[PDB]
């Protein structure tokens, strides 16, 4: 598995940290290859012809997009993953990316917090049963409520029992936490189980914590690595 | 402090130095064979008791340069006194012309010592990079083969048997100024040898690191746009010799005047050390000026470990920028002479190096005069000593034997300092290092 | 002259304002056409097939670039001008834009200010004679201080007379102010003329000031409109 990571920021570096090993050959480009991530020669010097995955996590969507275009057109680099922060681009994700124009490859339910991937999975499971979206924020929850349909939108604080116990915690089949507070989520999940919640799904944004969650009373852990590394490792 | 690892590696180093000690023995040399055996015995004793290994660095470089005269003086106790024997050993051993005054095999070995000195200094110089894998041996071998073969064939063309040509070639590998006769070139002057040798002198001592790309297939040689300043100085040297010749109307014939005059000026100037004139047809100032010329020495990435074009160039050009500062302090100065924007990090150490260097210069002048030496002959001697050409032409008493043997040791350390970076020894003496 | 302006922000709107008239038909797209500036239908609805110029001044370079690509590929829209704020893209402007990959079409000298177009005109005139770059700022200067060559850099305060009179203002042929907030520039130039400066070049951001500069003692005015509108309106 030959991996090129464009941009060694927090995301690129942390990724690189999680992928070093025997079956993985990691190259990182940042201005190791010192140069501009979307320049044909910089990309060539990182061995884009032979590589099996390209991950673009630079400062800019336009550089990520340019890198994936340049890599594809010049070296036919398979599996091109790119970070795109702009909702404007995603609004046309079908026509722009999924057409290969820009060659980028990549009874009661209750979720607490909003995750983009979580929204996707929540969109995969809200067809079968109604989903209680609970969100901390007020503006985001309201905007989200107008924006999306087929889901039930609530608000409330999660660090106090007067909302989750209020909401008949025995009458709900799962508690899913999308909050990005790392572990708080873990002891708050232990506590969540303590109040009588049936199933606690926890946001855990590291795949190096596997040894830390391994001897846990927490009945399911969830890493964004196991998916976002898999689209390349598919 | 992990003494086993140091002991085994150091023992191996002495044994390795000793292996290259069979050179006289080819010419039917028992003490040199003995030195190989004794050091090999040293390596063997260190090697067998200890099996361990380590993996401070400055200690290793000092130690590496410490070995070169641990086995260079044994066969001399040539019947001459022990201090003189040590001094003479260093004289032969270093690329210096420290004449105070032989067997055919020993003489061949002495020229061979020049060959050994000639290649060791360059490899160490390129090698300094980790503190500031052996694949460079083949490329250096090709370039070296080219240099030696060219010199030998060049001598062979001027009507001589290959043995004599090879002998002269060995003599000129690292140029002490020695020859078959202490007269550098007066004893033998065929015009072809003089012209060819002067060409050799110019090409050989200025820059080979730049042409290391010559080992690669690509031809990156057209590199005309170190070059401009250097040619200006040498051309100026030619013009001044031309002016001096015209003023004193010395020689009417062009060949003798230009070749001999040019040869003397370039040879004394280029730090080659080949001197056959006593500068009478020249004024007295010319020996003094030439001595100052002798102070300049080495080009970057070259055998000469002296002041360089980049350092002085930096001081004058950066100094020019400093002159601009004198005009206005509220003016930002950033200037790049050639390839790229130079950092202010490395540049202070160049002249802090020069300042410390001057301090060392004061130490050498004061110490050498102070130890009991004469004011003037020693004065010329210290200038010559730092450069490493030979003994002082001014008020000549070049051969000193009756000089203080402890001062002779000081002379050994001083000339070694001239070849080596002086500081390497200095770090050990500094308090708080311990 | 049929003009489409993508994005009606400060720049798009002000442009639209300057330009309304008899010989100009202005259409502005913003999310008048309400939609995403780089969507094929939004662009079609703004009449990109027939238009004579684009101007892409949205929030994002990647949308500007996408708009110019989509417009060119689908409607062959001539004269495509785009705002690109990212120096990373401009660093490869030759290989990216000027190749048509991304179809975007667009004795003593003394300058005070580091304008980008004035870096260009300044780059056009520094070959003939040495140019005194003087800049107010320090952080913009310390990077620049060895970044560009064939020009002499300085620092100093514009209002501070002790700086302009310092250096023999009679010994310098021009005074060129790239500073924003033009009124100051207008008065300083007058002040500059009062001190004995020979020629005063003034940054004046809006073209519409021609009637305001017309009865002026200021001996040359400089508008970014007369050029940046001309590459389209020529």
């Amino acid at each position: 598995m030959k991996i090129i990571i464009l941009g060694a920021g927090q995301v690129g570096g942390t990724l690189a940290e999680n992928l070093v090993g025997e079956n993985n050959d990691i190259t990182i480009v940042d201005n190791v290859v010192n140069g501009h991530a979307s320049h044909p020669d910089v990309l060539h010097e990182a061995g884009a012809q032979d590589a099996d995955m390209l991950v673009a996590v630079t400062n800019t969507d336009e550089t990520n997009m340019a890198a994936c275009q340049v890599a594809f057109t010049l070296f036919n680099t398979p599996n091109r993953v790119a970070r795109i922060r702009s909702p404007e681009y995603l609004a046309e994700k079908e026509a722009l990316f999924k057409s290969g124009a820009i060659p980028v490859d990549h009874r009661r339910i209750m979720i607490v917090g909003g995750g983009n991937i979580g929204a996707s999975l929540a969109k995969r499971l809200e067809q079968t049963y109604s989903v209680k979206l609970i969100e901390r924020d007020y503006q985001r929850a309201e905007k989200l409520s107008e924006q999306l349909e087929n889901t039930i939108v609530f608000c409330g604080d999660a660090a106090d029992q007067e909302l989750l116990t209020e909401e008949n915690i025995d009458q709900v089949d799962v508690f899913i936490a999308l909050t990005n507070e790392d572990e708080t989520n873990i002891m708050s999940a232990m506590l969540a189980k303590r109040m009588g919640a049936k199933k606690v799904m926890v946001l855990i944004q590291r795949g190096a914590y596997v040894d830390l969650v391994q001897g846990g009373v927490i009945d399911v852990a969830i890493s964004p690595q196991q998916a976002t590394i898999s689209a390349l490792l598919t | 402090m992990q003494f086993r690892s140091i002991i085994r590696i150091v023992g191996l180093l002495l044994a390795l130095f000793s292996v290259t000690m069979l050179a006289p023995a080819l010419v039917a040399g028992v003490p040199f064979v003995t030195t190989f055996f004794v050091l090999l015995f040293c390596g063997a004793m260190c090697w067998f008791p200890n099996r361990r290994h380590k993996h401070d660095g400055f200690l290793i470089v000092v130690l590496f340069w410490t070995v070169l005269g641990s086995a260079g003086s044994l066969p001399f106790l040539p019947n001459i006194s022990v201090t003189d024997a040590f001094f003479e050993s260093f004289s032969a051993l270093t690329t210096t012309g420290a004449t105070v005054i032989l067997p055919k095999a020993i003489l061949f070995y002495r020229q061979f010592l020049q060959w050994f000195g000639g290649m060791g200094i360059i490899v160490l110089a390129v090698a300094i990079l980790p503190v500031l894998i052996a694949e460079t041996a083949k490329a250096l071998w090709y370039i070296y083969l080219s240099l030696t073969i060219a010199c030998a064939v060049a001598f062979w063309l001027a009507g001589m048997t290959p043995f004599d040509a090879i002998s002269h070639s060995f003599s000129t590998i690292a140029i002490g100024g020695f020859s078959t006769h202490d007269a550098s070139m007066g004893y033998f002057d065929s015009y072809a040898i003089n012209l060819i040798t002067v060409v050799f002198l110019l090409i050989s001592a200025c820059n080979f690191t730049l042409h290391f790309a010559a080992f690669a297939s690509g031809g990156v040689h057209p590199k005309y746009y170190e070059f401009r300043a250097f040619i200006f100085i040498q051309v100026l040297l030619f013009l001044v010799c031309f002016l001096l010749l015209l003023k004193h109307h010395s020689y009417t014939s062009p060949y003798d005047a230009f070749d001999q005059a040019l040869f003397q000026t370039v040879s004394i100037s280029t730090t080659a050390g080949f001197t056959t004139t006593g500068f009478a047809d020249w004024p007295l100032f010319l020996p003094v000026l030439l001595l100052f010329s002798s102070f300049i020495g080495g080009c970057a990435g070259s055998t000469g470990g002296g002041m360089k074009v980049i350092r002085i160039l930096l001081l004058t050009l950066q100094g020019a920028r400093e002159l601009k500062r004198l005009v206005h302090p509220r003016a930002v100065y950033t200037i790049k002479v050639g390839g790229s924007a130079l950092p202010q990090r490395v540049v202070d150490a160049v002249w802090g190096f020069f300042s410390a260097y001057a301090l060392v210069f004061v130490v050498c002048m004061l110490g050498l005069i102070a130890t009991g030496m004469d004011e003037l002959s020693a004065f010329s001697a210290v200038a010559a000593t730092l450069n490493n050409l030979g003994p002082g032409l001014g008020e000549v008493a070049l051969h000193f034997g009756d000089v203080n043997d402890k001062a002779k040791w000081v002379l050994i350390v001083s000339m070694l300092f001239g070849r080596l970076e002086i500081f390497t020894l200095l770090i050990l003496l500094t308090p708080t290092f311990w």
